[PDB]
RNA sequence: UUGAAAAAAU
RNA sequence: GAUCGCUAUAAGAUGCACGAGAGCGAAAGCAUUUUCAACUGUGUCCAUUAAUCAAGAACGAAAGUUAGGGGAUCGAAGACGAUCAGAUACCGUCGUAGUCCUAACUAUAAACGAUGUCAACCAAGGAUUGGAUGAAA
RNA sequence: GGAGUAUGGUCACAAGGCUGAAACUUAAAGGAAU
């Protein structure tokens, strides 16, 4: 029955959360239970990273990062590969 | 032609601005500048400013770098933030400050030295109105 | 000759919003009320799914170049900037391909800034409990 | 615990640590 | 992006 | 004269990042900053005043009902366009009740820890929230 | 299974809630693991 000890969220001592949209679906999903990744990626990607600074009109432009922080449903987050479903035994791991 | 009716005008004087031809020349533009153009100095990048024919603002890209996860955020207002800091010998990952305690911390910031009542690194003045 | 209307060279904010249905490669002066020349993906192509392909965005991202050559505009501080109202804030496959363009025609490229923009605290999103099934 | 100790005659620092109702004659840390 | 169904007892 | 860009308005609604197997609450539930309960402390007081409870009584998500205000977003009903053998569905667009506040009802949930309340004993270990107590400045 | 159904009572403006069977039918219905 019990495929978890805690039933596949993060919530032990309370009784409620809020809600919070899946990034990739929109489907409300309680926060605790949400897929939670955080993505830091350059505004300019490598392959492009040399033209900038090629012929860019600063003298020492450090290019900027973005940071967002992406929760999904537990469906979206299987079919886009973002968690797999793993071994029984591999399952309690959590790192 | 689209453009021969258009004039040129001037504003470190750090740009033009462009304007229809006067006719039967309505320059409060807003003009939004960076900080390190203004001073010519890179050493204030991580800010905008904003001037009326104003205000400033930090660059997008700072804010979001400065939010660290396993800490507290205190904000205020001219608008203050603030993040509870880590420490040399600190060994527990997250240093929250409490409630009674967040109240009492409510060109240099220096508010740092509320160091007699909790750590604190990541001060910056994030808006001006 | 020289155009009427054009100067010697000046500073440009190309403000670039890439969603993944269509691209705009839009430039403007510094203050942001005039602009310079608008190209969307959607008018350099003809069937409606290549609105926001790279080649698509990449050809807009030149024509561009040549308008703001003959005005005087030489540097451009890129703005951009992705659906992310409460939807994806992921600017889409356009986004790189004409920032990239804009700097291979020997473009001055200034400040870059992503611009999309962050609810504070924003309202319902669309699709329901059940997300986009 | 598992490690077994004599309860009788408890050592002069373990009644010192533990709590004071919880000692073997609870007494008080005032004065 | 589309893919519905497979009689009863052995 | 759309999509797009800068600048200003007025409501409505929301309360991101911080935000966690963290806190509080009898449960439902509670996140913008500026009366009550509980834990620790105690050579303080009372002295069995306690536990569980048919009947009975408060609170009780969401939806729903009635009457006002509000009415931005989304959206049971509904209208179109697709896909299909058909589509009255998933997909796209528009949209009434509803989603918000006040007053009165309703009294149900996968109301879940599917684990009644109270008490005694009970292996090893790391970590955490709030006090008390030594050292460490 | 019939069934939270029928009837009786009661609560609510209403949807409904609470209390709540029987006739009849059938050799399984179900739980965890290989």
């Amino acid at each position: 029955t019990s495929k978890r000890r805690n039933n596949g969220r993060s919530k032990k001592g309370r009784g409620h959360t809020q809600n919070v949209r899946c990034s990739h679906c929109g489907r409300c999903v309680p926060k605790d239970k949400a897929i939670k990744r955080y993505q830091i990626k350059n505004i300019v990607e490598a392959a492009a990273v040399r033209d900038i600074s090629d012929n860019s009109a600063l003298t020492k432009y450090k290019l900027p990062k973005t940071y967002m922080k992406l929760e999904y449903c537990v469906s979206c987050g299987i079919h886009g590969r973002v968690v797999r479903v793993r071994s029984r035994t591999d399952r309690r791991n959590r790192l | 032609e689209p453009f021969s009716k258009k004039e040129w005008y001037n504003v470190r004087t750090v740009g033009q601005i462009v304007v229809n031809k006067t006719a039967g020349a309505q320059l409060g533009r807003v003009v939004e500048v960076n900080l390190a153009d203004l001073m010519e100095n890179e050493k204030f990048g991580a800010y905008n400013y904003k001037f009326k024919c104003h205000g400033l603002k930090l660059t997008t890209d700072k804010l979001r770098s400065i939010v660290k996860k396993w800490c507290t955020l205190i904000e205020t207002s001219i608008f203050c933030i603030g993040f509870t800091s880590r420490k040399s010998n600190q060994i527990k990952k997250t240093s929250y400050a409490k409630s009674a305690q967040i109240k009492k911390i409510r060109r240099n910031p220096k508010i740092v030295a509320c160091s007699k009542v909790f750590s604190m690194d990541n001060v910056y003045i994030r808006k001006v109105k | 000759e020289v155009i009427p209307g054009s100067t010697k060279d000046a500073f440009g904010v190309a403000h670039i919003y890439a969603t993944f249905n269509d691209t705009f490669v839009h430039v403007t002066d510094i203050s942001g009320k005039e602009t310079i020349i608008r190209i969307t993906g959607g008018m350099r192509v003809k069937a409606d799914r290549d609105e926001s392909s790279p080649y698509a965005a990449m050809t807009a991202a030149q024509d561009v170049a040549k308008r703001c050559k003959d005005l005087g505009v030489t540097s451009l501080h890129i703005k951009m900037r992705g659906e992310g109202g409460v939807y994806s804030k992921t600017p889409g496959p356009g986004a790189q391909a004409a920032l990239r363009a804009l700097a291979r025609a020997n473009m001055k490229i200034g400040r870059i800034e992503d611009v999309t923009p962050i609810p504070t605290d924003c309202t319902k999103r669309k699709g329901g409990r059940r997300g986009r099934r | 615990p598992l490690i077994e100790v004599d309860l009788l005659n408890p050592t002069a620092a373990s009644e010192a640590k533990a709590h004071k109702m919880k000692r073997l004659v609870p007494t008080p840390n005032s004065y």
